[PDB]
């Protein structure tokens, strides 16, 4: 067996990305003088994995916050072969990338 | 009877007809939450949340039969679908290599197969030309190639630079005396647009004619360098012959906007097109990325590209293709057992879903994300 449930995962990280990136997108496309959206972004993209305590305070959007606390209590429909792990990695990718798709160095 | 091969292309067709998005493999309550996450921003706390839920989620009974699908996501689903795990990721990781003048080079891998025993699985890649757009003027003691913003130019007073999206520089060729006369006929606005059409082609003040001339400049040698974007995405499988029977291939593909691939497949656009054979598809490919005539360019894209009804309008007038192409591609070879099993295993999860008919149980499909979208609405309104 073992084909569907991996082609399963991959679909659904990938469904999940572009929700992040929707999600980012415009939220990001209103902020104020101080950049701050922008900074919290930056911040989250290279912050360490096991970091759990800007979630306390922090102007990301909301549902980045609880998808980075607990994955999988945020939408317990998600099967449980994608792990906390994957999903901040995942996180912090797209954060890079849409920091960098909007900072227009590419 | 027929052959596995052609058994894989039958199986996938009838199965993304029937069952289109729960082809995908992602579970319904997966898709409503998404859905419902992604929608959230879109409802006004202040109203009658039931009703605003209502409509959210009544918009994905259409989000499930909406265009939101890549063309990227189609052929990554196809090739897994059709390689396994670890075939589709080597297949990925491999490098596209570019359409010849005339296709030559797909063509004589082509016929080097015999059309009995192989079963070939192509998959192409159509760039288009994303070039610089913001002209930078700085001076030669502010400018840094490693930090500076990628895919730009940049005027110095002794220099005229690109630098590409890879952060590669590269000197446009003028020297010091021209670079100082473009440098002060530019006025000291930090960028400026490169897509100004009357700056372009109806200049009139020095500032117009340094801007146009560096345009002209970037364009007479955009041969060096390397900015091309990802435009479409699709696949071409073409199945093993049974005896003596002519070989026939098959394009999968949707197009985000336009098609979904079960929409690619209802309409039976791919039979449509395979019925002009093999040989002048990818010659026509070539032509596409040889072609300078943005007629001839924008008939062949529509024609292969479209949504299948739309092809007198999806490249006329505003959405002309009149930058250049370039058609990769990149061909593996298909165990069609191993794609039938994989295909079993798909409709194992779809046969998870009650209902005697693809209608039913597509039906059972919608229901599930639909009450998942709303509950997680609840769950995240309070309501």
């Amino acid at each position: 067996h073992m084909f569907f449930k991996d082609y399963q995962k991959k679909n659904v990280m990938r469904l999940l990305q572009d929700s992040l990136e929707k999600i980012i997108n415009e939220w990001l496309k209103t902020d104020d003088e101080s950049h701050t959206k922008l900074k919290s972004l930056q911040e989250l993209s290279e912050m360490d994995i096991n970091a759990t305590s800007f979630a306390e305070h922090s102007p990301l959007p909301d549902f980045v916050t609880r998808l980075w606390l607990d994955p999988h209590k945020a939408l317990d429909a998600m099967d449980k072969n994608i792990s906390k792990n994957e999903i901040r990695k995942l996180i912090k990718e797209t954060a890079r990338e849409i920091e960098l798709v909007f900072t227009h160095q590419k | 009877l027929e052959s596995p091969g052609f058994m894989v292309h039958k199986k996938l067709k009838s199965m993304s007809q029937s069952y289109g998005v729960m082809m995908t493999g992602v579970p319904a309550e997966v898709l409503g939450q998404m859905q419902a996450e992604r929608s959230i921003p879109s409802i006004n706390k202040t109203g009658n949340l039931k009703q605003q839920i209502a409509k959210e989620v009544s918009k994905v009974c259409h989000m499930m039969t909406e265009p939101t699908q890549s063309a990227g996501q189609a052929s990554n689903d196809v090739c897994e679908l059709l390689l396994g795990k670890i075939e589709a990721e080597k297949f990925h990781f491999t490098k596209y290599e570019a359409l010849s003048a005339d296709g030559d080079n797909l063509k004589n891998v082509l016929e080097n197969t015999a059309p009995s025993s192989t079963n070939l699985l192509i998959r192409f890649e159509i760039d288009r030309e994303d070039p610089p757009i913001v002209l930078v003027k700085t001076k030669n003691e502010n400018f840094n190639p490693e930090t500076a913003v990628k895919n730009k130019i940049y005027l110095l007073e002794n220099k005229l630079y690109f630098i590409d999206k890879m952060g590669n520089l590269f000197n446009l060729g003028p020297g010091k005396k021209k670079c100082t006369q473009l440098f002060n006929a530019i006025g000291d606005s930090a960028e400026y647009s490169l897509c100004d059409p009357f700056v372009l082609e109806e200049p009139e003040k020095p500032e117009d004619f340094a801007i146009s001339e560096i345009v002209d400049i970037f364009n007479e040698q955009k041969e060096r360098f390397d900015f091309w974007i990802g435009s479409h995405s699709f696949t071409i499988y073409i199945p093993q012959t049974l005896g003596e029977s002519p070989r026939q291939f098959y394009p999968y593909q949707a197009y985000f906007g336009s098609h979904t691939l079960q929409d690619w497949f209802v309409s039976d656009k791919d039979e449509y097109l395979s019925r002009i054979g093999i040989d002048k598809y990818i010659e026509k490919l070539a032509v596409l990325g040889k072609t300078t005539n943005t007629k001839e360019r924008s008939d062949i894209y529509a024609e292969f590209f479209s949504k299948r009804g739309r092809e007198a309008f999806f490249c006329a007038h505003l959405n002309e293709k009149r930058q250049p192409l370039r058609v990769k591609f990149k061909i593996t070879e298909i165990n069609p057992e191993l794609a039938l099993k994989n295909l079993q295993e798909t409709q194992e999860f779809i046969d998870t879903h009650p209902g005697e008919n693809p209608s039913d149980k597509v039906e059972n499909y919608r229901n599930r994300a639909k009450l998942a979208m709303t509950e997680h609405l609840e769950s995240l309104l309070d309501i």
